């Protein structure tokens, strides 16, 4: 079956490897939750479509920028990774993750996912953003951003609670294809 | 790999490896410290048994039944026999801590007390200057590499043959030549994480903690120096 590279890129604040961890496993972490990820392999049947989807991290690399664009070899999908807990790992994404996502994949699929949705409702987060004159990102500027940055689609999803997981990986299937 | 230690890290935790008697003896702050040091031994097997995977199953086959130059599968597989030697021997290091840990009478029940030293002496002399011009030299020629092969694949039906046969087996769905070569790159930028997160549960002992934080710092210099060296070649 045609194999498809997914790249997942973002800072560590939104959770890349609990994100790509619950997916593989299909299931949250119950005993333990894994320090690292190494890759997958994941066979995914999308719209009749039978595809060997491949998962890599970028978690780790994030200091190492002659190291970090050796993972993008061959992507057909990005997952472009942000935090709903975290308004500045958003601000990232335009000036940090896209000119250098677009530097090396041009024409490669970015889905500009907002993981820890459930954290909109969490008053522990609403709290400490408050002290540094700020709120969770609403849906409306995930939105706008991923306009702005030219991306294929925007998700939300919460890896705590694997709400809207699966349709993000379905959705880079769907993206890679094309 | 060997039966045996596959068998050891078989369990996705130190808490599900151990008897569930043995742990029921033990504090929440020691299980979650041993669960990253079980997973640091458990993801070095896992790379060195990629490392065999390159040298044996890929390398070795396209000398012996392809018949091709050994300088073009050494373009493929660049420095595997040093990068096997050089984790190797730092597994064997960590899998007789493992051994030492063992409780009298039993194979599973293990409690590591120090894993610090054993880092601090790989990460640094002439262990980390050796793993500094190796990762320098295989990431430069990764993408030469990576170029290498495809072109090999996609012209040569005898090469086509050979990497379809030999990753069929099940085991190496994630484990073909490009995975691989992604997957050794990667392996060093796993280390910080890992000895963060050990670090993060061990406080018990200050001469520990310190060790710990001296093993980190040298990773994170050993990382920023590779990181430095690295040129792309075509």
């Amino acid at each position: 079956a045609i194999r498809k590279k997914l790249v997942i890129v973002g800072d560590g604040a939104c959770g890349k490897t609990c994100l790509l961890i619950v997916f593989s496993k299909d299931q949250f972490p119950e005993v333990y939750v894994p320090t690292v990820f190494e890759n997958y392999v994941a066979d995914i049947e999308v719209d009749g479509k039978q595809v060997e989807l491949a998962l890599w991290d970028t978690a780790g690399q994030e200091d190492y920028d002659r190291l970090r664009p050796l993972s993008y070899p061959d992507t057909d999908v990005i997952l472009m990774c942000f935090s709903i807990d975290s308004p500045d790992s958003l601000e990232n994404i335009p000036e940090k993750w896209t000119p250098e996502v677009k530097h090396f994949c041009p024409n490669v699929p970015i889905i500009l996912v907002g993981n820890k949705k459930d954290l909109r409702n969490d008053e522990h987060t609403r709290r400490e953003l408050a002290k540094m004159k700020q709120e969770p990102v609403k849906p409306e500027e995930g939105r706008d951003m991923a306009n702005r940055i030219g991306a294929f689609g925007y998700m939300e999803c919460s890896a705590k609670t694997k709400d809207g997981v699966r349709e993000v990986f379905e959705m880079a299937t769907r993206a890679a294809l094309q | 790999s060997m039966e045996m230690d596959e068998k050891d890290f078989a369990a996705d935790s130190w808490s599900l490896a151990v008897d569930s008697s043995f742990l029921q003896q033990h504090k929440k702050e020691v299980m979650k410290q041993q669960d990253v040091i079980y997973e640091l031994i458990q993801t070095e097997l896992h790379h060195v048994r990629t490392l065999k995977i390159m040298t044996r199953l890929f390398r070795t086959g396209m000398l012996e039944e392809l018949h091709l130059e050994p300088g073009v599968v050494q373009g493929l597989f660049p420095c595997v026999d040093e990068l096997s030697d050089i984790h190797t021997r730092f597994l064997s290091q960590l899998l007789e801590r493992r051994r030492q840990a063992l409780c009298p009478g039993s194979t599973r029940n293990f409690v590591i007390h120090r894993l610090g030293d054993l880092l601090i002496s790989q990460f640094s002399g002439p262990s980390a200057e050796q793993m500094c011009k190796t990762y320098s030299e295989f990431c430069s020629r990764h993408s030469k590499a990576l170029k290498l092969y495809k072109e090999l694949y996609a012209r040569d039906k005898r090469f086509q043959q050979f990497i379809r046969k030999v990753t069929r087996p099940a085991v190496l769905k994630r484990h073909g030549v490009q995975e691989c070569i992604l997957l050794v790159t990667q392996r060093i930028t796993k280390y910080p994480l890992l000895i963060s997160r050990i670090l993060q549960h061990s406080h018990g002992i200050e001469e520990e903690r310190q060790d710990l934080t001296t093993a980190l710092g040298l990773v994170k210099e050993l990382l920023s120096n590779v990181d430095e060296g690295i040129y792309q070649l075509e």
